[PDB]
Parts: C-alpha cells; structure tokens; sequence
C-alpha cells in the first residue's frame, strides 16, 4: 500500500473531483459519512483502497483529497452537498477573488496569496502517509485557476516532493461549453510551464465527451453534470488499478513505464466502451470482442483525433467485469491483423492486459446503463498531436494581432513568455512528427 | 478707440452702447486681430437687434476674416435662423466659400440645423459645392447616415 | 466579485439612472418603501450586487446621486422610487455648469468631487466584496461629462484594480441643438479612452431614429428615449443580477470583450423594440444584429465584429438558441473577425423583463462604431476651426492644446478601428 494524494483545482477540477469521489465510495462500499461496513480493521488498514482513503480512530474513511479554488462558489456546494461529511474540512481551500479566466492572475498575482496555505494543507496529508508515491491533479486548460494556479502548484510540488510522481487529468477546451475566448492562451501557457513537472497527463476533450453524450446517451444538450458523470466513469477505470488488487499499473511509477516512452510525450489517449443509455435497460450484452473493437473507433475516444493517422508506442487494456482471459487473447489476435494498427519500429508490438472481474458501478441518477463487461484502453499514439495542432492554430490567429495580450501583461506577466510558450509547443509537435504521424 | 469698444459691445449684446458708439463716429466695419467685424460677432453670439442695426449703418454684409468666414458662415454654424434670413435679406452671399472650401450650406448640414438648410436652398444654395476634401452637402448626409438631411437635399 | 457601487451624475445621468432603479427593482420585486414583495426566491440570489440589506427586509440601492444643479436633487426625490435612496448619498452644489465642460471638470466640479469621493468610500468600505463601479451620464453636458470624467479618474487613483464601467449618452442635434456639445463629448471621450474598462455607447441620435421611424413617434420625448435606455441597461446587466450560467463578473466580461485596451466602447442592442404601454427564437436573433435595433447610430454591416455577447431572456429551448446563433454566424461570417476564434458568446436567463415573455440583448464590440466617432469629430472640427465659443472654455483655465490633443486622440481611436477592420488572419 502506497498512498496517493488527489488535488482538485478550479471549478472544473472541483466538480469532476466531486463526482469522482462519489463513484469511488459506491465502488468501495463507503457511505457518505465515511463508514465502510466491510472493513474489518478499524482505525487502520493495509488494503488497496487505503491508497486513496485514510482511516480515523472512529472508523471514518476520509479521502486523501484537497479541493482548491480562488473563489468559494463551487466548493461551497461540496461543503453542503451529499458527501459534505466525507471530506476533511481543512482540505477545502477557497479564496475570494478568482483569476478571471486569466493565466497571469492564477500564476502571479492572485494565486500567490494562497499558495503557501495550499502547500501546508498538502503537507498535513503527506505527514499522515507511510509511503506517499505521488499526486493526482485535476484541473482545466482554459480556466484562470486551472491553468495559472495549477502550474504554480506543480512548480512548488517538484521542489518539496522531488522524487514523487505527478499525474494530470486535464480538461481540453471545447467551443460548445467554453467560458472564455482566451482559453487557447491559458492552455498553451500552462502546458509549457507544467510539461517538465508532469510525468503523465490524461487529456479530456470536452467536445469528445460532448458528442458521446449526444450520440450514445441521447442527450440533446449535455450539461456539466452529464459530462462529469461520464468523465468520472473513465477516471475510475484508469485509477482502479491503484485502488484494487491487480498486476497492471499497480503504482504511479508503472504508469509512465508502460505509457511514457520519453518524458515530453506523456499524453496518453483514453478510450472507453461500451457507452449505453440507461433508458435501454434490456440491451443486448456486448461480447469481449465487440467492446475491444470499439476501442479502435475514433467515436469512443476521450480526445478527438484519428489514431489510424499515427503510430502506437504503447497499448494497455483494462477490462472490468465478466471477462475470460482467453476471450481477450482471441479478440487481440483478430484486431492485431484485421485493423490498421501500426506500432513504431523501436517499440515491442504488444498489448498489456489487466482484468478486474467486478463489473462497473453506476451512480444513481446517471445516464449510463449497467454493463457486465467494460474496457478502458490507454494508448500513447502520435495522433494526439492533432489536439495540439488545433490548439496552436487558435493561438497563432490571436497572438499575431496581439489580441487580449494586455490583460496578461498587466498582471505581472511579461510578453516574452507568450513567444516562449509557443516555441515549446512547436517543439512538442516536432517531437511527435519525428516519431511518426 | 471706439472701434475696439464696438467689437465688445456687439458681442455682449449691449444695444444701447452700440448706438452711442456709432453716434460718436465708431467704425462699424472695424476688425479685431483675426479680421472679425462687429457684424461677425453679433451674428455669432445671436444678437438679432445689433445685426439689423449694423446693416442699417454701412456694415459690409459679406465681410470676411483671415479664414474667409462671412457673417453668414458663422450664423449658419451656430444656428441663428432669424439672423440667417436677415443677412440674406440684405444681400448676403449664400455661396460664399471660406478657406476650407465650406459654404454656409456645408456648416448647416454638419451641425444638423435642418431649418437653416431649408432656408439656404430656397435662396439658391449650390448643392454641387465641394470643400477642400471634395465633399458636398449631399456627401455629408450620405456619409453621416442622416436620412432627414438627405431627404431635405432631395427636393 | 459581488457588490457594485452605482454613481449617477448630471441631469441625464440622474434621469436615466432613476429609470434603471425603477426597472430592475420591478424585476427583483422591491417596492419604493424597500420591502421584498416578490413571488420567487430567485430574485434574492446575488441581490447584494446592486442593493444593501437594512433591517426589516428593506433593500437600499447602492446608488450615489451627483449634480451641481440643486434642482436635480428634488427631481429624484419626487419620483416614484424617490425615497428609496439614502439622504446621505445626495451630493449637490450651489450652481450648475451651463453646458461648459471646463466648469464641471476644473472649477465648480473640482470643489464637489471630494464631497462625492468621501461618500464613495462609505459605500465601498461597507461592501463585503466590491468588484467595480458603473456610471450613468451624458457627454454633451457640463456636469455629467466634465465632472463625471474627473470623478472617474479620482476613483481609479484610489481603486486601481477595480473595474470602471460607464453608460455614456452621446449627443445629437436631433434631440439637443447645442453647438458646444461636440466640444464636451470629444473632451470626455479623450478621458474615457484612458480611465474606463468598458463603456456602453447610448446614442441619442439612434434613440431618436428609433422612436421617430420605427416606433412612429412624431415628437419623441426624453421619456420615449429613456424607455429604450432603461430596457437596454436591464438586459446588459442581466447576468449581473441573476444566476444563470455566467456568475456575474465585470472583470470576466472585460477579459472576453476587450481585446485591445482602447477599444472598450460597446454597441448595445435590444429586441423587440416596444413603445410605452403597448417573437420566436429565429426572430430575436434576427433583429438582435439588425441596424435598427442598435442603440448606437452605426450600421454593423459597415464594419466587423471583434467580440459579441448576447443575452436571451424568457422561456426558450436552449438547443434552438445555439442553432440560430451558429446559423447567423454562417450567413454573416464576413462581418466577424477571423483572427478571434469563437468570438460570440450566448447567455440565457429564465426571468424575462416585465411586459415581455422573450427578449434578447446585444453587446457588440464592432469596428463600425467609428461612424459614431467620425460624426462627433466632424462636428467638433467645424466648430473648432472657427474658434467658436472657445473663450467659454479657456476662461476657466483650460489650455487650447487640450482641444487639439482631444481631437488628435479620437482621430487616432478611429484609425485603430479601421486598422483591425481591414486586418486578415491568412
Ligand atoms: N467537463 C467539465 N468541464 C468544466 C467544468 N467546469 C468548467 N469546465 C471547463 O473549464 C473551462 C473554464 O475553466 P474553469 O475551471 O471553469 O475556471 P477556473 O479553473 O475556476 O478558473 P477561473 O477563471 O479563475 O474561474 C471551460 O472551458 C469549461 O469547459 C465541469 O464541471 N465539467
Ligand atoms: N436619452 C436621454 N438624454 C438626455 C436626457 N436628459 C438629457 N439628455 C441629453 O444630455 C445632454 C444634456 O446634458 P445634461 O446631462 O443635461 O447636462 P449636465 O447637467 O451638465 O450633466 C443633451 O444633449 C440631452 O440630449 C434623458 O433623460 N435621456
Ligand atoms: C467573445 O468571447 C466571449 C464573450 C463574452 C463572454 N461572456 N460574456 C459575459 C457577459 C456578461 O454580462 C453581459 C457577464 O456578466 C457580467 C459575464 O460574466 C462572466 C460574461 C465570454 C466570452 O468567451
Ligand atoms: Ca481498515
Ligand atoms: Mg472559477
């Protein structure tokens, strides 16, 4: 057992973090007050779920989570919600004036007024751990706090926790639910400043989740509640190996050994299947092969890109539920040939497989139907550079005219950081191209 | 010097003081340092009584300053409708041109004095007159989006 | 970001500011006594943005009343919502300005500005979380224009990081045939370019053409014009007064609408245009971008939109609104700048204004606003070329270079709108 600390920054990180911990408690059997009936050891434990949940003397299971936001509106709903009794009160840090969708406010002016308090509360959770292995950071790209404050936090965590791992669940901006016109700016600025300090980053394209809710969940206009419930379902499938028994991605160090061949290219692509609406409660049960085929369909990916346009450097399959290991081997043998899948020459063409024999848990009120078998594929492909190419283009269109730039220069930031961040992005696209895309 | 006193009297609107000075031989056609006569100031500051008085005592109705502004130019600019008609009744040049190519019709159209615009056209205002930039009174209405002004110029 | 300190200065500022407090109080359910006689608790969410909370469920507007003319003091008290203001927030002087921008800005108003500033602190320091200020005034006068811009600069010196917002009423010969108003407006625009973060351009010329030609009002009154002003100020402050999705922030509005600091003059629009006492989703979006619904005498089809914010109010399906806005962007793609991707933001609010079941408010940063500035500059140049009435201004201590610098600043402002109107992304 090696503990993981989850950090939620900004509205996007907090609201997705709220739905994630609700799903964790339903998967582990934890009640909103923190009571776990199927926990024999009281006051302590060596079990796998202890990597995410600490235990008090009264049998209370408290998440190892910190909620940070420069304004209190979003966190106040967590302070009065259903799971208000679950989280530590002193781990819900709120300011009074947010970053106003401005990277410079979150990183330089406003963020510095609360940065020392956030680290002291993170230090308190770290002192309770017997073997802290790393952090999980949830934040948005286009927000002022999610981009500016997170990069400042990632810089401080690398100094205090030098040898610890740090993973990201980032919210890629989408015009359908975007809040700011300068979100391409904040996305490029926080990437350049967090690239060195991050070991692995799972990007969540808001447009990809948007289309899945419209097409597969029959939702005419998806809200933040519909998106976050599907996102947390995929986040749980990714972190399930850290929370349960298994042999694939058992710790944070193994995540980058299996998915990150080189430090700068640490953006794996997540694919989830099946996504079935809850109104079809008597749907036909898809087989292991039919959900494995769906992992190589671009309409099921968490980031809108074309994987057959690029090359694979790593492929990991995480199954959940009624799954026989020989059925997976048969499904791979066909897909290994019947589909246009190309691995780079320097990578051993393989498919790592890990099976969890418990079917996924659905939250009451969600839009998903109960399934007896599901799969989450994590793959590092060069096709994910298309997301950077679409993001850098909107950056170039505005920065050429220096639009909205004065808002950033007026908050302690220098204009030279804009050109420095775009050059770092041009080298990143150049890193994917020199591998094969 | 009564010429300098008649300038200040015509501006402030002291009618009795204007009569006293002209009785003592004050130059009705005196000018200030910029070429403004008592008729210029009386027309600018809207003193209709002094306007009719000066015109009865040898005031040049078409005098110009260093910038070429007639009393009708200043009256059309500020918007003194009655003074405009009194000047025209005494032979004021309706198409006089200042150093910027502007006519009395240009200034009345720019400042939106529609009533004065209608009076100038009745007395024969040239609608084809161009300023230094080539704009006519019609061009000013089209470029300003003034539909009421363009309708008046399309009689 | 919550509390907003309202300030109204001058005869036009107090007049259009009184209508603002009458309309929004009807929407939030507040009687002139101050009690909350509403039927929905949605009217008390972020109610403290424009109101204080006194004992007895009594809500007091956070407004400060300024004017040099002592007659304006009794003009507000005798109104319907007249005695819902603090007697301590009435700051009035002995004599007026008489349409002289120099009197309000340098002499008379300089003696009363400190009397207002000390009242601003009492409201500001008693705020829980202040975000900015909004000012209603005209630019053609002497008090709201001369002292108004002076008061803005004095407030910014003590609140530098706060947002400054203004509702400026542009002069027009159709409503007021005074030849010194182009002097006052041009001198005030020289101040608004530097000391304000966002300015709504309410044009009396556009208001007259709406009442006279659209509303078929033969002799439009100030009440006819202010009916459109009060209906526009309510829509632009919809998010500032109700939850929805945009959580009401003057700063986040400016970050997303002002790409260049000098270009912070907004073109408001409203639909449907209704008279006094007297539409589908594809209908509201259509009129919202029509030249006949803009509160500024400018044709939006003569320029390009830098940023656009639209607020829909009433019962309507959220999906249909997203279809028409994307559809209008397609049919009118040539009127949006291609180097600002996704420059159109759509807002929605359940609570509509009274007397209406559906409405739409347009907030556009269009380059076509140069037509308005070219108009005031042309009137200014014609008057200044002949030095007419310039002694009325220099006698109060003003330098003649200030006129040449104010005209040079606005001509440069027009040139900047033209530079980006012709720029391409390639
Ligand atoms: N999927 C999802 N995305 C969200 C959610 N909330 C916000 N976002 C995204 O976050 C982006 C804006 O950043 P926010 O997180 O809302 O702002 P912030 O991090 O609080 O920083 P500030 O600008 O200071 O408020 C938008 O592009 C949204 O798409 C959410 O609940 N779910
Ligand atoms: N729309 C509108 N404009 C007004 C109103 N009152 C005055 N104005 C305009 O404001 C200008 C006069 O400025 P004013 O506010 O009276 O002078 P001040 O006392 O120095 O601020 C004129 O050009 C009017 O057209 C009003 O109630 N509504
Ligand atoms: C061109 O891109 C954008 C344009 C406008 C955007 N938001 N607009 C507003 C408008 C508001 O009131 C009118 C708000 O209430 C004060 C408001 O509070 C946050 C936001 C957002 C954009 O990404
Ligand atoms: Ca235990
Ligand atoms: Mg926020």
């Amino acid at each position: 057992m090696r503990e993981c600390i989850s950090i939620h920054v900004g509205q996007a990180g907090v609201q997705i973090g709220n739905a994630c911990w609700e799903l964790y408690c339903l998967e582990h059997g934890i009640q909103p007050d923190g009571q776990m009936p199927s926990d024999k050891t009281i006051g302590g434990g060596d079990d796998s779920f202890n990597t995410f949940f600490s235990e008090t003397g009264a049998g209370k299971h408290v998440p190892r989570a910190v909620f940070v936001d420069l304004e209190p509106t979003v966190i106040d709903e967590v302070r009065t919600g259903t799971y208000r009794q679950l989280f530590h009160p002193e781990q819900l840090i709120t300011g009074k004036e947010d970053a106003a969708n401005n990277y410079a406010r979150g990183h330089y002016t406003i963020g510095k007024e609360i940065i020392d308090l956030v680290l002291d509360r993170i230090r308190k959770l770290a002192d309770q751990c017997t073997g802290l292995q790393g952090f999980l950071v949830f934040h948005s790209f286009g927000g002022g706090t999610g981009s500016g404050f997170t990069s400042l936090l990632m810089e401080r965590l690398s100094v205090d926790y030098g040898k610890k791992s740090k993973l990201e669940f980032s919210i890629y901006p989408a015009p359908q639910v975007s809040t700011a016109v300068v979100e391409p700016y904040n996305s490029i600025l926080t990437t350049h400043t967090t690239l060195e300090h991050s070991d692995c980053a799972f990007m969540v394209d808001n447009e990809a989740i948007y289309d899945i809710c419209r097409r597969n969940l029959d939702i005419e206009r998806p809200t933040y509640t519909n998106l976050n419930r599907l996102i947390s379902q995929i986040v749980s499938s990714i972190t399930a190996s850290l929370r349960f028994d298994g042999a694939l991605n058992v710790d944070l160090t193994e995540f980058q050994t299996n998915l990150v061949p080189y430090p700068r290219i640490h953006f794996p692509l997540a694919t989830y299947a099946p996504v079935i609406s809850a109104e079809k409660a008597y749907h036909e049960q898809l087989s292991v092969a039919e959900i494995t085929n769906a992992c190589f369909e671009p309409a099921n990916q968490m980031v809108k890109c074309d994987p057959r346009h690029g090359k694979y450097m790593a492929c990991c399959l995480l199954y959940r539920g009624d799954v026989v290991p020989k059925d997976v081997n048969a499904a791979i043998a066909t897909i290994k040939t019947k589909r246009s899948i190309q691995f780079v020459d320097w990578c051993p063409t393989g498919f790592k497989v890990g099976i969890n024999y418990q079917p996924p848990t659905v939250v009451p009120g969600g839009d998903l139907a109960k399934v007896q078998r599901a799969v989450c594929m994590l793959s590092n492909t060069t096709a994910i550079a298309e997301a950077w190419a679409r993001l850098d283009h909107k950056f170039d269109l505005m920065y050429a005219k220096r639009a909205f730039v004065h808002w950033y220069v007026g908050e302690g930031m220098e204009e030279g950081e804009f050109s420095e961040a775009r050059e770092d992005m041009a080298a990143l696209e150049k890193d994917y191209e020199e591998v094969g895309v | 010097d009564l010429g300098k006193k008649l300038l200040e009297a015509a501006r402030a609107g002291q009618d009795d003081e204007v009569r006293i000075l002209m009785a003592n031989g004050a130059d009705v056609n005196a000018t200030d340092a910029s070429g403004l006569t008592p008729l210029h100031l009386a027309a600018t500051y809207g003193h209709l009584e002094i306007v009719e008085v000066l015109l009865k005592h040898g005031a040049d109705v078409n005098a110009i300053d260093i910038m070429g502004s007639t009393p009708l130019h200043l009256a059309a600019l500020i918007g003194h409708l009655e003074i405009v008609e009194v000047l025209l009744k005494h032979g004021a040049d309706v198409n006089a041109v200042d150093t910027w190519g502007d006519t009395p019709l240009h200034l009345a159209a720019i400042m939106g004095h529609l009533e004065i615009v209608e009076v100038l056209l009745k007395h024969g205002a040239d609608v084809n007159a161009q300023d230094k930039f080539g704009k006519t009174a019609f061009d000013i209405s089209i470029d300003n989006g003034n539909e009421d002004l363009a309708e008046i110029l399309q009689k | 970001m919550r509390e907003i300190v309202h300030i109204q200065a001058g005869q036009c500022g107090n007049q259009i500011g009184a209508k603002f407090w009458e309309v929004i109080s009807d929407e939030h359910g507040i009687d002139p006594t101050g009690s909350y006689h509403g039927d929905s608790d949605l009217q008390l969410e972020r109610i403290n943005v424009y109101y204080n909370e006194a004992t007895g469920n009594k809500y007091v507007p956070r407004a400060i009343l300024v004017d040099l003319e002592p007659g304006t003091m009794d003009s507000v008290r005798s109104g319907p919502f007249g005695q819902i203001f603090r007697p301590d927030n009435f700051v009035f002087g002995q004599s007026g300005a008489g349409n002289n921008w120099a009197k309000g800005h340098y002499t008379e108003g300089a003696e009363l500005v400190d009397s207002v500033l000390d009242v601003v602190r009492k409201e500001s320091e008693s705020c829980d979380c202040l975000q900015g200020f909004q000012l209603t005034h005209s630019l053609g006068g002497g008090t709201g224009s001369g002292m108004g811009t002076l008061l803005i600069s004095k407030i910014r010196e003590e609140y530098p990081d706060r947002i400054m917002n203004t509702f400026s009423v542009m002069p027009s010969p159709k409503v007021s045939d005074t030849v010194v108003e182009p002097y006052n407006a041009t001198l005030s625009v020289h101040q608004l370019v530097e000391n304000t973060d966002e300015t709504y351009c309410i044009d009396n010329e556009a208001l007259y053409d709406i009442c006279f030609r659209t509303l078929k009002l033969t002799t439009p009154t100030y009440g006819d014009l202010n009916h459109l002003v009060s209906a526009t100020m309510s829509g632009v402050t919809t998010c500032l007064r109700f939850p929805g999705q945009l959580n009401a922030d003057l700063r986040k509005l400016a970050v997303n609408m002002v790409p260049f600091p000098r270009l912070h003059f907004f073109m408001p629009g409203f639909a449907p245009l209704t008279s006094r006492g007297s539409l589908t989703v594809p209908e509201l979006t259509q009129q919202m971008f029509d030249s006949k619904n803009m509160m500024a005498a400018c044709d939006p089809r003569h320029g390009r939109y830098l940023t656009v914010a639209a607020i829909f109010r009433g019962r309507m399906s959220m999906k249909e609104v997203d279809e028409q806005m994307l559809n209008v962007q397609n049919k009118n793609s040539s009127y949006f700048v291609e180097w600002i991707p996704n420059n159109v933001k759509t807002a929605v609010c359940d609570i509509p204004p009274r007397g209406l079941k559906m409405s739409a408010t347009f907030i556009g940063n269009s380059t076509a606003i140069q037509e308005l500035f070219k108009r005031i500059s042309e009137q200014f140049t014609a008057m200044f070329r002949r030095k007419a009435f310039l002694h009325w201004y220099t006698g109060e201590g003003m330098d003649e270079m200030e006129f040449t610098e104010a005209e040079s600043n606005m001509n440069d402002l027009v040139s900047e709108y033209q530079q980006y109107q012709d720029a391409t992304a390639d």
